[PDB]
């Protein structure tokens, strides 16, 4: 594309820039030019490649949700006819999401989660892939809404199989998986129930696990299962 | 509050 | 342009949405579509673009401090080297800022301010003029540079003696121009003495009239005015 | 801290 020029190295250089100056944009296009040149992606590298989509679809997410109030208000009864516009303004940022959405699932399947036989990477492309659907699903509205939901939930599932197997209760990326599995269960399935056991249970069987730990590794996992206990609070 | 992801 | 086939009233209001859910540069592009309409802007659409452009070029001034910041670090004794992709990225940014920059500049000059008669629009503009040559002034390192800065010194000057003539000391438009003013004066003309001057008889005239005012009129002024007294106390 | 504009 057109980052084909650029050397692997200084689009990992550049992502990394880009990062600090809050540029998620320009993160995101140097981390799929990285990807593009065919080579695996280091650990650190995929953490670069998740946290510029993340924040660049998070965005769009947000502008999608204060559009889709606007216009869900224009939809009651009493509410002043205004015209096609913000289902216009929201369609379009609908449409970029979804773009974003198919560029990212796109990487995957060309040819990231193929390559990756590692449990630390095949789990982490999996789990956005599940993501990734998620977000396509949670701006659905017609015929393929099902199969959308379908395909989060099956590329979940597989990440939590091969999680368990091979990963301790604690890995991070295991216990990130969980917190968004059980958001899809939640948000997108109709299943609090199974939002709220997939959530106790990862919790608990992290906390059986810290002992084991370094203070660093304790200092990660503690991390990501106060997330586990702030929707647990939220949803009970 | 929104659910909390990662 | 691309906004060519929008009616005004719908890029207005597109503008407005965009501003709702923070989408500055789908903001932007929408006030640039209106202005292209060829009509006049009232003071509410003044204020739409106005605030458009400024977050959009102020992500990218804030971005471009981060790389400059990492590029100046770069080049000091004991530094590594590390090629060329510092400069190039920060560069990428200034490009980018600088487009922004002359697209607003070319707003103004086809054909807003030769169009403003009402000393509210036409101060208004030229305030505008002088904040984006200010922008350019901050990033320019050439042959041009004290050219950008007479061109900045010019409009700001011209916006200033009307506003004296035909505003109240304690118009919105008339304190925020004194202040961006004094900011020039300060941060790109090498003259700190003639920005603390500046700021503190705009605060003082201004103080001097608060009596005038309506309650509203009051609380509008007032906060402008808290601008002042912060810059002069950071630069005294 | 920066210079505050408007
Ligand atoms: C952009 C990369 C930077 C900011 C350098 O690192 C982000 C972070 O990267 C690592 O943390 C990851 C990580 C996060 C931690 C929970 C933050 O502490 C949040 C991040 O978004 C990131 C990269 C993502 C995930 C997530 C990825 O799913 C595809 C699964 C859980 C979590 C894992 C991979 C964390 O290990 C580190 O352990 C953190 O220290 C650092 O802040
Ligand atoms: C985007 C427009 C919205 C958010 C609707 O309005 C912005 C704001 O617009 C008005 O306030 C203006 C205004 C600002 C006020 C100081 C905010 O209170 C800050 C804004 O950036 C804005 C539009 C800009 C200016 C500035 C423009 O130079 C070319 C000169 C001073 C100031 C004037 C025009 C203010 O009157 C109003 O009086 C405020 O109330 C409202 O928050
Ligand atoms: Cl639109
Ligand atoms: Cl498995
Ligand atoms: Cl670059
Ligand atoms: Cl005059
Ligand atoms: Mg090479
Ligand atoms: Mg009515
Ligand atoms: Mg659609
Ligand atoms: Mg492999
Ligand atoms: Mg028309
Ligand atoms: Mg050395
Ligand atoms: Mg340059
Ligand atoms: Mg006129």
């Amino acid at each position: 594309g057109a980052m084909g020029s650029m050397e692997r190295a200084s689009l990992i250089q550049k992502a990394k820039l880009a990062e600090q100056a809050e540029r998620y944009e320009d993160m995101a296009a140097f981390m799929k030019g990285a990807v593009e040149k065919g080579e695996e992606l280091s650990c650190e590298e995929r953490n670069l490649l998740s946290v510029a989509y993340k924040n660049v679809v998070g965005g769009q997410r947000a502008a999608w949700r204060v559009l889709s109030s606007i216009e869900q208000k224009s939809n009651e009864e009493g509410s002043e006819e205004k015209g096609p516009e913000v289902r216009e303004y929201r369609e379009k940022v609908e449409t970029e999401l979804q773009g974003v959405c198919d560029t990212v699932l796109g990487l995957l399947d060309s040819h990231l989660i193929k390559e990756a036989g590692d449990a630390e990477s095949r789990v982490f492309y999996l789990k956005m892939k599940g993501d990734y659907y998620r977000y396509l699903a949670e701006v659905a509205t017609g015929d393929d809404k099902k199969r959308i939901i379908d395909s989060a939930r099956s590329a979940y599932q597989e990440a939590m199989d091969i999680s368990k197997k091979e990963m301790p209760p604690t890995n991070p990326i295991r216990l990130g998986l969980a917190l968004n599995f059980s958001v899809f269960h939640y948000e997108i399935a109709n299943s609090p129930e199974e939002a709220i056991s997939l959530a106790k249970t990862t919790f608990d069987e992290a906390m059986a696990d810290l002992h084991t730990l370094s203070e660093d590794s304790y200092k990660d996992s503690t991390l990501i299962m106060q997330l586990l206990r702030d929707n647990l609070t939220l949803w009970t | 509050q929104r659910s909390t992801s990662t």
